[PDB]
């Protein structure tokens, strides 16, 4: 307890932290899946594999 | 407007179905790495402006910055590659269709070509 | 070239994550390591250049300049750590970051394989230099000096950008190999004359040419020690490197458009040496000496013979090292007495013996004393100019006489005589300063031992 | 969440929050009066929050830890030095006056924020509108200059033209000889060096300018020492002041919203306290400014944001 | 003004701009312009004072005159063609009227005075919105009708805009007037490249919008409206001054910053059309913009101006309100040169 | 202790790892330019029985 | 083109010249601004009626609507200027300088 008045960010905003981490994880998963699907579609269209 | 009004162009379509036939950018594309670097710089500037520890505070915020920048950069690279490929395709089609305008030329060697010599003195 | 570029981009996080009392140590050690790594580029071929990839390539002209830049960075670090003791840690890190960015841009400039990328990088070298000058300069005139430098360089360089994009549109490529193998003669016309003017004038302003040089005394006098060291050693050589690279496509128009520039360079070399004879400021004296030497380099490039290019390259390297050493010596004496007047501090020969020895060696190398590479380059340029015409010998002889006169005048005024009676704060020379002088001078003598490493592709 | 436009459209309304007793009361008086005791008693009996006189280091009290900072980092002025050598050549008098005006402006902003976000009334031991009496006394005694007075007037205009006047102004009138007697009995040498004219000039400014000015805005209560010593009658008189001809009846929800948004932003409150008017008294050179700012950043809990100071015991920085 | 009223007026301005950008009918385009102006005027007059009232009056008069000329051009084009679709106009007189009306809306020279006057009159947020959105819409119309623009008139107005913006910004000391003259110069650049590559016009518009947003957000953060007011920011938060110095260097077109990309691409494109004198003059004239950017940078960041005494209390307090996307604007306005080939995606 | 020393002297690996990464990227850039490997008129030759490429 | 269109276009040109040349009053300039849209309305309806563009007959009504919207905006600005300065003179709108 150093501040006479409670700082606005004294405690982590757990809702915001969860939203941020979940959004990052979801975006990375979606990007990986999208790249996989794009590679497969390109292979199918150009008759490689 | 060069490529605007191209036949069969769907309005407000970021990536048409015909773009699926092109090689997608690799996840380790140097352009994607630069996009992630821009996201990291954005996170650092965020911390600096808000007067937090620049490298320590807001690791989740920095992660989201990097992820969003990489995502948008990937889709932007896809669209850029598609547009350049379409430009090259149309150019080659036009060259094929206008042989009178793009004729083959006789190739003569430098033993046959006469070039003036300018001495340096 | 990535094995040299990436270590600098890693030097940046090292500088920004090091402890407050270890920044100088880390930066100096790893800059020396990067210089040692960059020494490998001196192994050049006898037929073609070293083409690493589609973006970066190295040549017998690019290699010595890269090695000079990588070797010059730690010396700038030493001088800066000398004069920036009271700055905060963040500002010290910012200064080191500016130096690192300048070195990175210079490396990419000298290794760029395309004219437009070369233009982008050699223009990018202005921002760190301008920040350094206008932020860590001592006098009130640093702002005006930065304005002069920036606007001279940009007014020179913008028509160069227009010329480069026009050349790309006309020919299809700005790649140096393509424009060399596919070069075509430049017919005598107003359009070709103005293209030649755009390119050559940009690089002449960068040289600088006589009549386009005021920014050089302004910036060199008012910049900090590191800024002065990098401005003369490397940043002046961008013009010469560009002119050597760009004159491939400008023939045979160069045989006729070079007369005004040759006359300006010769007569202004004489004039700037004479100015050095009557200078009341030591930094101004060194700056005008730099102007004279770069005017000689301009003469060599304009006459454009295989013997002139070799002399031009050797003179560029030698002048870079000598000017850096002279600026360092002047900065040490300034730190002693907090004034740049040349006659304020005298008797330094009897107050600081080894520093007087360093002064003597630097002055001997400044004038063309054989077998130094300064003399090698100057003699090659003089012989090529003699082949060009037989009164260039008259002009070169007058310039050499005045060069010796003003060099020894500076040495005698600063060192000889009797010390100033009231100046009693001249402490013994520091180990750091003596090491800086030794690291400036020894590579010069080693290059004298092995001269073919700095004679360019024409060797 | 913090108050803002979204909260306003959600439905938080100042008029709804007000409880008909949300009044701003300022007790004023000359040097060494019973105004402090009167303000304490009024705040206690009426249930209002008491804000003591806004002296130096009030901003220190309201930020970081409650402990006041060093004089070099907060105020750079001394009331003791002003008393000992009023006509100093270093601008101490006007530096002190401007810093005290800024402190009073900050305290008034804090009190208004408290009243608007809580509905409770506030009792200030002095306000912005009574601060100029010291400036007039200093100028008429030759302690400061006309340029200093003009700068004070400019700042006062552009700053206090935005805030609502107090509901009640209670002035305690004490004659100068009694003031000097109380000062002599108190025993503090620095204020024992106060001259008679300086005490007279403050009284003249209070009676001739401040009271006539505030009477037009709203009702003003004037009490002597004996009347002020009995606070029961003062509170009874305050309670039966049903008249209100000020702007407070005219205020609406949108105006209150703007006022609350202004007062909750302290940098926006103090925006015009540092305007580029280069008076020698208050101007600080580049080197001194840089050194003092470096020291302030070197202070324990001041380098980063309040939630991000590791050395004072803040955790979870990497997830904040 | 009530927050609901403010947000609905902002949404009406954006609705008018979107109507202009999506409509295919000249009458609907004119309706969009009218709605934009009608909802924009109170936004300018939000903070009531004589300066705001005068700025709103001048802006309204200029926009009303431009809209009348635009409607006259539409009617004249209808007379000679009987067409309402927005395509290549069928009458040179109607095209001249339309071009002059749109130039007056954009503030191109010699229709520029209202831009610095209104920008100095209105607050920082109002100036930001004004510059960005009110340059966004008429340039969309011009890009649509580019194929019938008269190159001589368009390039004359563009060169006049560049010169006048450079000189005005050179003389001014007020930050809002400096920003207005910078806007005039950048509009000159964009309209100069318009009759050759609308894609390059859009690229320059995007870069200019990013840089202007970053600069105005920094000015709002520093709460400075003059040069001397900005000269005190180094003593309270030196990070803002450094970021603003970098942004100012970018706005001058110095490599390798983002501001060099629009000038570079425009010069290349205009040179492709066998035009050299115009790109050379446009490149050389920008040195005035760079000069007053550098003069502003000397005062704020590269040097340390004298401070005051209450700056200690300002140190003690903290900046509460946050302007989101400011770091993103700062990054995108300085470090997107290597990503240049994305203009094909913009195409 | 080791943990305190490493916390201060961990930056000294940055330049060496950057040099290693740069050499690796140089190798990768070289491996993309094998379009005329063992096909230049001056250096064309038959492969040895136990080698696959002339240079890497 | 008949002479009626000539006269209508001349009327619009006269109204435009009147707006661009102020004398003292902001109200007179507003009156000139209203005349321009009157001429535009007349020209548009003369063109539409002659060519029997049946669906275009609703355009002049919208033109009038936005004309009087602009008139309302100008009157609001004029009353604010009058309250500020005491007269609607355009000489008092000189606080801002180019
Ligand atoms: C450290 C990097 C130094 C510059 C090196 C450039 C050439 C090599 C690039 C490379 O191969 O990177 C791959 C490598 C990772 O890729 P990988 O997975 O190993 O695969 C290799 C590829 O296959 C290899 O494929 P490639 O060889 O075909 O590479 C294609 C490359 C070819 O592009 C070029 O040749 C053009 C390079 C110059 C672009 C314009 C520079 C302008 C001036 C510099 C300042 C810009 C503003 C900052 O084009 C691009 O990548 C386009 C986007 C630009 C990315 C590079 C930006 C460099 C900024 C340097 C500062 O990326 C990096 O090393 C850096 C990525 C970006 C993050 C760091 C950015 C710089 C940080 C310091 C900033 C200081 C200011
Ligand atoms: C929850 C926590 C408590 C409430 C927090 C505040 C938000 C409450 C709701 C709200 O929107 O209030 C603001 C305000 C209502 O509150 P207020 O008390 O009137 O605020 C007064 C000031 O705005 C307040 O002054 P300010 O300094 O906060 O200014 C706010 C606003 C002022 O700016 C605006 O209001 C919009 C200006 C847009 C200019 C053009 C942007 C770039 C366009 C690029 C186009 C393509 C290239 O934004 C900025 O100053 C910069 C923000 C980023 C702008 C650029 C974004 C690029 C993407 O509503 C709006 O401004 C409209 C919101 C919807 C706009 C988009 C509609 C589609
Ligand atoms: C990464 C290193 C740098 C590379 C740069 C390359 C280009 C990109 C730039 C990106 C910048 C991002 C951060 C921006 C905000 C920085 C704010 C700051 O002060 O930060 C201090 C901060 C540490 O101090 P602090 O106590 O935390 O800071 C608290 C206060 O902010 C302390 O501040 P204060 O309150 O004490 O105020 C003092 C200071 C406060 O002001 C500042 O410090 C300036 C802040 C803004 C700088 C510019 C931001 C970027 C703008 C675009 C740059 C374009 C560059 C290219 C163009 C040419 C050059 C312009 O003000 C002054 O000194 C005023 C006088 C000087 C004004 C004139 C010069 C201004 C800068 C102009 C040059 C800009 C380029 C260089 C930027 C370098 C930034 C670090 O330093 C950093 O965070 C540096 C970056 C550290 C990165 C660590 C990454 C992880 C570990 C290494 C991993 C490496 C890769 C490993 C791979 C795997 C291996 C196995
Ligand atoms: C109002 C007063 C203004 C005074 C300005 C004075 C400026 C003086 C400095 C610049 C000019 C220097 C001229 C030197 C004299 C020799 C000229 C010469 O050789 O002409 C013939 C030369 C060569 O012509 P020539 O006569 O050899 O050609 C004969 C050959 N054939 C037959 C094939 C044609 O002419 C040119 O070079 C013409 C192009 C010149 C382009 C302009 C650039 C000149 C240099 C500019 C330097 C700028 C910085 C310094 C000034 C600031
Ligand atoms: C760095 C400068 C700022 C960059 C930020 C720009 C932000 C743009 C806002 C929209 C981005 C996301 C859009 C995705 C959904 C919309 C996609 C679709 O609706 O638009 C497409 C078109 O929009 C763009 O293509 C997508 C945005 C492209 C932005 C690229 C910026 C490139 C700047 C160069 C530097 C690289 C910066 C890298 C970081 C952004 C197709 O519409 P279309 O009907 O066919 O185009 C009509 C235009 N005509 C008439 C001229 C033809
Ligand atoms: C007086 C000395 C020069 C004053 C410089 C003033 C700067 C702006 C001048 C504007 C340009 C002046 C005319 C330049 C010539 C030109 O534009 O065209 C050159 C030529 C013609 O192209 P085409 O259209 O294909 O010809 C038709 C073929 N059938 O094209 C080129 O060569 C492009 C090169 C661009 C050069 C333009 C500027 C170069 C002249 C300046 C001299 C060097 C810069 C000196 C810096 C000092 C600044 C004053
Ligand atoms: C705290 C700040 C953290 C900043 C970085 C956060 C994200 C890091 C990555 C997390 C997700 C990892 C993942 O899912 O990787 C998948 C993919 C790996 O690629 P790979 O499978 O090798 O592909 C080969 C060719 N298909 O991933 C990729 O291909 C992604 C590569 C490009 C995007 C990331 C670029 C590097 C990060 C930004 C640069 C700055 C980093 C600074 C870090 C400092 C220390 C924290
Ligand atoms: C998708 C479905 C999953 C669930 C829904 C998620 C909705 C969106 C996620 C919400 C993000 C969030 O709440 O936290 C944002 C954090 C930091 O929060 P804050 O404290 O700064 O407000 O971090 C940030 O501030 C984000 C920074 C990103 C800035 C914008 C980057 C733009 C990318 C493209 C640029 C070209
Ligand atoms: N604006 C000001 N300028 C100069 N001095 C001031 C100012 N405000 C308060 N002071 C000084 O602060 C002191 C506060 O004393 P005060 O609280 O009035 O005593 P008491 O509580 O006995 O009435 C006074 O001596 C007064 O001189």
């Amino acid at each position: 307890k150093f501040y006479i008045r409670e700082p606005p960010h004294g405690s982590p905003d757990w809702l915001k932290v969860g939203l941020t981490l979940g959004t990052s994880v979801f975006l990375w998963i979606y990007l990986i899946k999208q790249h996989k699907e794009d590679v497969l579609e390109y292979k199918r269209r150009n008759g490689l594999e | 407007t060069m490529m605007s009004g191209r036949p069969g162009r769907v309005p407000l379509q970021f990536l048409p179905n015909e773009a699926r036939s092109l090689p997608p950018p690799k996840l380790t594309d140097p352009r994607l790495v630069y996009m992630g670097f821009l996201g990291y710089c954005s996170g650092l500037i965020d911390n600096a402006i808000r007067r937090r520890p620049v490298v320590s505070a807001g690791l989740h915020r920095q992660l989201l910055y990097v992820t969003s920048f990489v995502f948008f950069g990937y889709y932007l690279l896809k669209r850029q590659d598609y547009m350049y490929a379409l430009r090259d395709h149309d150019m080659f089609a036009y060259v094929k269709s206008h042989p009178e305008d793009f004729p083959e030329k006789d190739k003569k060697t430098y033993g046959e070509i006469l070039e003036e010599f300018h001495p340096v003195r | 070239m990535l094995k040299i570029i990436i270590p600098t981009t890693m030097l940046l996080p090292m500088t920004w994550m090091s402890k407050h009392n270890m920044i100088w140590i880390n930066a100096t050690v790893h800059s020396l390591l990067i210089s040692l790594i960059s020494l490998s580029l001196l192994n050049q071929l006898g037929e073609n250049s070293l083409n690493f990839s589609l973006t970066f390539f190295s040549d017998s002209l690019s290699a010595p300049l890269l090695v000079l830049t990588t070797w010059l960075l730690p010396l700038m670090l030493m001088a800066s750590q000398s004069h920036l003791s009271k700055e905060t840690t963040t500002r010290k890190k910012l200064y080191i970051t500016m130096l690192i960015l300048l070195q990175l841009f210079l490396i990419m400039t000298f290794t760029a394989t395309e004219l437009i990328l070369f233009y982008i990088l050699f223009e990018a070298t202005l921002v760190p230099t301008l920040i350094i000058i206008t932020r860590w300069g001592n006098q009130t005139e640093r702002l005006n000096a930065g304005l002069y430098f920036l606007f001279y360089t940009l007014a020179g360089s913008l028509p160069l950008l227009v010329a480069l994009v026009y050349i790309q549109n006309t020919t299809g490529s700005l790649n140096f190999l393509i424009i060399h193998y596919w070069s075509h003669p430049l017919s005598n016309s107003w359009s070709n004359i103005f293209m030649w003017l755009a390119c050559i004038m940009a690089f002449m302003v960068k040289m600088p040419l006589y009549g386009l040089h005021l920014w050089l005394p302004k910036a060199h006098v008012e910049a900090p020690i590191a800024g002065s060291m990098v401005l003369a050693a490397v940043l002046l050589k961008l013009g010469g490197y560009g002119m050597m690279r760009i004159t491939t496509i400008l023939n045979p128009l160069t045989n006729y458009m070079a007369y005004p520039f040759l006359m300006l360079s010769m007569w202004g070399m004489i004039m700037t040496s004479s100015i050095c004879l009557r200078q009341t400021d030591l930094k101004s004296l060194i700056a005008y000496s730099s102007v004279s030497h770069m005017a000689l380099v301009i003469v060599a490039i304009m006459i454009q013979t295989p013997w002139s290019f070799m002399g031009a390259t050797a003179l560029m390297i030698a002048h870079g090292l000598t000017s850096s050493m002279l600026f360092c010596l002047a900065n040490t004496n300034y730190e002693r007495v907090h004034s740049r007047t040349m006659i304020l501090a005298r008797g330094l020969q009897t107050l600081l013996p080894l520093m007087a020895t360093w002064w003597l060696v630097a002055s001997l190398t400044n004038l063309a004393l054989p077998p130094s590479i300064n003399l090698i380059g100057e003699l090659f340029i003089i012989t090529a100019s003699f082949s060009w015409s037989n009164i260039t010998i008259i002009l070169m002889g007058m310039n050499m006489m005045i060069t010796a006169l003003y060099s020894l005048y500076m040495l005698i005024t600063t060192q000889r005589g009797k010390y100033t009676h009231h100046i009693n704060n001249i402490k013994p020379s520091f180990t750091r300063e003596n090491a800086l002088m030794a690291l400036h001078i020894l590579p010069l003598l080693l290059l004298t031992l092995n001269p073919k490493m700095i004679l360019g592709p024409l060797y | 969440l913090q108050y803002g436009p979204l909260a306003f459209v959600l439905g938080e309304r100042t008029t709804r929050k007000l409880t008909e007793t949300s009044k701003v009361i300022t007790v004023d008086g000359n040097i060494c009066s019973g105004k402090g005791r009167l303000a304490r008693e009024i705040a206690e009996k009426l249930g209002l929050r008491h804000f003591p006189e806004a002296g130096i280091h009030y901003a220190d009290s309201t930020t970081g830890d409650g402990k006041p900072l060093d004089v070099q980092l907060s105020g750079n002025c001394s009331l003791e030095k002003f008393y000992d050598d009023p006509k100093s050549n270093d601008g101490n008098s006007y530096r002190l006056q401007s810093w005290l005006y800024a402190s009073r402006l900050l305290q008034y902003a804090d009190a208004l924020e408290h009243l608007l976000s809580t509905g409770q009334g506030v009792v200030l031991e002095r306000s912005i509108y009574s601060d100029f009496v010291f400036l007039e006394a200093m100028y008429r005694q030759g302690f400061i200059r006309k340029q200093c007075v003009e700068h004070y007037n400019e700042v006062k205009k552009v700053t206090a033209c935005e805030y609502l006047p107090p509901h009640v102004v209670v002035y305690v009138d004490v004659p100068v000889p009694e003031i000097q007697s109380r000062i002599q009995k108190k025993g503090n040498p620095h204020e024992m060096k106060i001259t008679a004219a300086y005490l007279q000039d403050i009284e003249n400014a209070y009676k001739k300018t401040f009271l006539p000015e505030m009477s037009e805005k709203c009702e003003v209560l004037q009490y002597s020492a004996r009347e002020a010593e009995d606070a029961e009658k003062v509170v009874e008189d305050i309670e039966y002041l049903k008249c209100d001809k000020g702007p407070w009846p005219d205020q609406d929800d949108r105006t209150f919203h703007r006022l609350r948004m202004l007062v909750q932003n302290k940098l926006e409150v103090l925006n015009y306290t540092t305007i580029p008017v280069y008076l020698p008294e208050i101007t600080i050179g580049a080197h001194q400014s840089d050194r003092v700012f470096q020291k302030f950043t070197e202070l324990p809990g001041r380098k980063y944001s309040p939630g991000y100071n590791e050395d004072v015991g803040d955790k979870w920085i990497w997830l904040k | 003004m009530n927050p609901i009223i403010y947000t609905t007026l902002i949404m009406t301005v954006m609705s008018g701009t979107m109507l202009v950008m999506i409509s295919s009918h000249w009458l609907l385009i004119w309706i969009g312009f009218e709605m934009n102006l009608l909802a924009m005027i109170p936004v300018l007059m939000k903070n009531f004072n004589p300066r705001a009232t005068e700025a709103a009056t001048k802006y309204f008069l200029t926009q009303a005159t431009a809209s009348m000329m635009l409607m006259m051009a539409i009617i004249i084009n209808l007379l000679y063609s009987g067409q309402w679709t927005i395509t290549k106009m069928f009458n040179p007189v109607a095209m001249t009227m339309m071009t002059m009306a749109l130039a007056m809306k954009l503030g191109l020279s010699p229709f520029h005075f209202w831009v610095p006057e209104v920008t100095q009159g209105i607050s920082l947020q109002a100036g930001l919105l004004l510059l960005t959105w009110q340059k966004l819409a008429p340039l969309s119309v011009l890009c649509q009708i580019s194929q019938s623009i008269n190159p001589n008139l368009m390039l004359t107005m563009a060169m006049l805009s560049i010169l006048i913006g450079g000189w005005g910004g050179l003389n001014q000391t007020q930050l809002r007037k400096i920003m207005a003259y910078s806007s005039i110069a950048h509009m000159g650049w964009m309209t100069a490249v318009l009759p050759y590559n609308t894609t390059m016009t859009i690229l320059n518009l995007l870069i200019y919008i990013t840089m202007t947003l970053a600069m105005f957000m920094l000015l709002i953060h520093s709460s400075a409206t003059t040069t001397l007011s900005l000269s005190h920011t180094w003593n309270k938060m030196p990070v803002i001054t450094s970021l603003m110095m970098v942004t100012l260097l970018s706005m001058g077109g110095l490599p390798p910053l983002s501001g060099f990309m629009p000038k570079w691409m425009i010069i290349q494109e205009m040179t492709k059309n066998e035009s050299i004198i115009m790109p050379t003059l446009m490149a050389m004239t920008a040195l005035l913009n760079l000069y007053f950017y550098m003069r502003l940078a000397y005062s704020s960041s590269l040097t340390m101006f004298p401070s005051t005494n209450n700056m200690k209390m300002k140190w003690q307090f903290e900046h509460t309100k946050q302007m989101k996307l400011l770091p993103t604007m700062i990054v995108l306005s300085t470090l997107v040169l290597p990503m240049t080939p994305a203009l094909s995606s913009l195409n | 202790n080791v943990l305190q020393i490493v916390r201060d002297h961990w930056v000294h690996i940055l330049v060496p790892v950057g040099f290693v990464f740069g050499c690796y990227l140089d190798r990768r850039s070289d491996e993309k330019l094998t379009a005329f490997r063992n096909k230049s008129l001056l250096f064309k030759r038959e492969l040895r029985p136990n080698e696959e490429v002339t240079w890497k | 083109m008949p002479l009626v269109y000539m006269n209508i276009i001349m009327a619009f040109a006269i109204a435009l010249a009147g707006l661009l040349m102020y004398r003292s009053h902001l109200m007179s300039s507003l009156l000139c601004l209203e005349g321009m849209m009157l001429s535009l309305f007349i020209m548009s309806t003369l063109i539409i009626l002659n060519t029997h563009f049946t669906l275009a007959n609703m355009m002049p009504i919208i033109l009038l609507v936005f004309a009087a919207c602009e008139a309302a905006l100008g009157l609001s600005l004029l009353v604010m200027v009058s309250n500020t300065y005491g007269t609607d003179y355009v000489q008092n709108l000189n606080l801002l300088q180019c």
